[PDB]
């Protein structure tokens, strides 16, 4: 839906947060990574970046992305927005600060978008695992099998179940808007912000909308300008400085939230049952690590649970009261065995 | 500077409303069944009891 | 479709006051800079002022203090230009322009009002 | 910097030596991988190739790359120098014959550069490992932890610590500059090389600049021509023939020499200590396979060291002499325990 996107336009902006290994070293990147949530079963993950996908500078236009290139929120077309864990993930959706993607297992998570001259990559160290459903350890959603109830990150654009906070951005330190006028520092307000400034001695700790040049400092290296703006808000991230805007616990819906769904689970090859009486031989020929769990239906359950990883033969003792065995995603099977004719009482 | 404010606190996750383990206490409680009965010439008839 | 609509052409004499307005339609965000610019008949343009809709943050051309004033109203989502005492030099076309917030700069003027023509003379 | 490239340009040229699995089959490519060097800690490796990155055909212009395509060193813009081992690497520097990248763990090293019509890739079977620093085996450098002393292949362009040898190149075999003029072989000297040649009977073994032809036979198949040049030198690759003139040992600085540096190693989570008197219970909940080492403080160390990879609980009997335990990368801790209140002597 677009109304939620519009309500995300209300005060949310991209920000340049700190990112480790921006390709080859630490930096402050337009697209950071915070709180990557790989908890689903099939393999889907959600990454809360520091860039607004969808929203361009004017509207929504789903095929556009926006990010902070310095002092400007700049919008471009989403030409190549990729996510890698150990091989290129197939990103399923993007909205606000959040990407939703389908990654294979790996020890890293990295996002990156093309501006055309630049790649603006961000790589975080976060172990993400394949989490197969059921009782068989497959490593990719299979073509066929049985549907089981799983918990996956919904691909829906929006939902009001969960939220995240919005806070007034902290005063953004800067020095590029400090120059030398004749032989004296000069603060070039960007026409839209009230640049605070702090320099050699204590100065005016509120800033002024007009351009200023202070006489108590001569060189830029003892003077710095906190660029501020109270017209657009940012999500309170641990990697940004917290300002004095200690009000407005603003709210944003989290786009892709975990919900129940149906995941395919591998039906393992059926075993060879050899019901030689007084017992039960079971030849198992798995293709992935499968489970075999058995219990006796008498006063003594005597459970036996084991992970079969290769072709194997296991013998169980079926008494006259009953045995039950479950193998893989198959339903439990029951067998009652007695009355073998070995010997002759006469 | 003599300053920095690392502020962390725990809370529930978004998956907590989807996958959680509930901790129940157990007492004896009750026991029931559902029987199916026939007698003489009346057909099968069943009921929770 | 987004549109800016202003008041109709105005005729007046010097000495009294004047009120004109620009109004936004086809947009549901108050997150916008709306700015006033003047074109003299046959001459170029000159930016008069700018107001941010959310909190009425005022940016102003430094030759127009007192002679002009800018305000805004939120129920109608509109901006209001005030002349406390007109002069002969104010006979001109006045345009309201729409510049969506794009960082710490006023940015670029997406769409404009059709242009109110004020004629003040004796 | 600017002078190291110049000193590397004074006699150095690219060459086409050899590379297995250049694409899908062994061939002779202008990117001949040789001497992969993975011995640093946090995965940074330094590859050596046969192309000349960093310098042009006339100047340096760092964003360029000169490689030999046949009989002509040609310079192109570096469009994308892709390096992979098991996933794409983030190349961080290049100079001369050398590239420096941050590759992930794997068991191959494949380099390549696009030219626009063709790919010119080259793969080799090399075992590159990720060597965690300290006592905790993380699988990718973190964003925070302890600052430990590691060793890395420096990103510094210039150095003079280590050198490699350059030699006069051997004889470059050729058959393409061998035409049939009327009914006889004819060698076409490429205006600057005193091309050697050898045919059916032992012909002139010294070569000459002028385009020669010989009436020994009418078949090019039984006479070869050795392109030769004494104006540009190559690194004495094992994949190239050696010139007869055993002269000019020449030094070439190796740019990215290893250096001691400071890496960031994971800090294990705080263990749960239960100082139940007369002993010490320690619940450890790691996220990577760290190690715990403990030793008594008395007349005998009585050491015990073990790699912990899952949540465990370990009991250590601390005497009145004391006991020192260090867990993961944390600083060592010491505990002294006696004077338990069990029972009373009255």
């Amino acid at each position: 839906d677009l109304d939620t996107h519009f309500t995300q336009y209300k005060l949310a902006r991209p920000y340049i947060a700190d990112c480790p290994n921006c390709g080859h070293s630490r930096c402050d990147s337009p697209i950071a990574i915070e709180e990557v949530r790989g908890d689903a079963h099939a393999g889907v993950i959600r990454i809360q970046t520091s860039a607004m996908f969808g929203l361009k500078t004017d509207g929504v236009d789903l095929a556009y992305m926006s990010f902070m290139n310095g002092k400007t929120q700049k919008s471009i077309k989403i030409d190549n927005l990729h996510v890698r864990t150990s091989a290129p993930c197939s990103l399923v959706s993007h909205h606000g600060y959040y990407i939703l993607a389908q990654c294979p297992p790996g020890d890293t998570v990295t996002v990156g978008f093309h501006d055309g001259p630049n790649r603006h990559t961000c790589t975080v160290a976060h172990k993400v695992e394949f989490r197969p459903v059921g009782r068989e350890k497959y490593r990719h959603p299979p073509e066929h099998g049985v549907e089981l109830p799983c918990n996956r990150y919904t691909h829906k654009r929006a939902d009001q179940g969960h939220y995240v906070e919005m806070h007034q951005p902290g005063l953004v330190a800067d020095h590029s808007l400090l120059s030398i006028h004749s032989a004296k520092v000069k603060i070039t307000v960007p026409s839209g912000a009230q640049v605070k400034y702090y320099c050699k001695c204590p100065d005016v700790r509120k800033g002024i909308t007009s351009s200023d040049h202070t006489t108590t400092c001569t060189d830029v290296k003892q003077c710095r300008a906190y660029l501020i703006d109270n017209k657009k808000w940012v999500y309170n991230s641990g990697r940004l400085p917290r300002g004095e805007g200690d009000t407005f616990k603003g709210k944003l819906h989290v786009p892709f939230v975990p919900v129940k769904a149906k995941c395919i689970a591998t039906l393992a090859p059926e075993p060879l049952v050899e019901h030689k009486h007084r017992t039960l031989i079971l030849h198992l020929h798995p293709d992935h690590p499968t489970l075999l769990t058995t219990r006796s239906l008498g006063s003594d359950a005597n459970p036996t649970r084991q992970w079969i990883e290769r072709p194997t033969t296991v013998n169980f003792t079926v008494t006259g009261e009953g045995l039950e065995y479950t193998w893989g995603n198959h339903p439990p099977k029951r067998v009652w065995a007695q009355e073998s004719g070995e010997g002759n009482p006469h | 500077e003599n300053t920095q404010m690392s502020e962390a606190y725990v809370e529930r996750s978004e998956e907590c409303s989807i996958d959680h383990a509930k901790a129940y206490k157990v007492h004896t409680g009750t026991v029931q069944a559902m029987v199916n009965i026939t007698y003489g010439s009346v057909s099968w008839r069943s009921a929770d009891v | 479709v987004v549109q800016l609509v202003q008041s109709g052409a105005e005729v007046k004499r010097p000495g009294e006051s004047l009120r004109i307005s620009c109004k936004t339609s086809g947009y549901r965000f108050t997150d916008i800079w709306i700015n006033w610019v003047r074109q003299r008949p046959g001459k170029g343009l000159e930016w008069m002022g700018s107001i941010y809709l959310d909190d009425s943050d005022i940016r102003f051309n430094p030759s127009f203090q007192g002679h002009v004033t800018i305000s805004a109203d939120k129920s109608t989502s509109t901006t209001y230009l005030q002349w406390s005492s007109l002069k002969a030099s104010d006979t001109a076309t006045y345009f309201c322009a729409r510049s969506v917030w794009s960082g710490y700069y006023i940015g670029w003027f997406d769409v404009w009002g059709p242009g109110v023509l004020v004629t003040v003379s004796s």
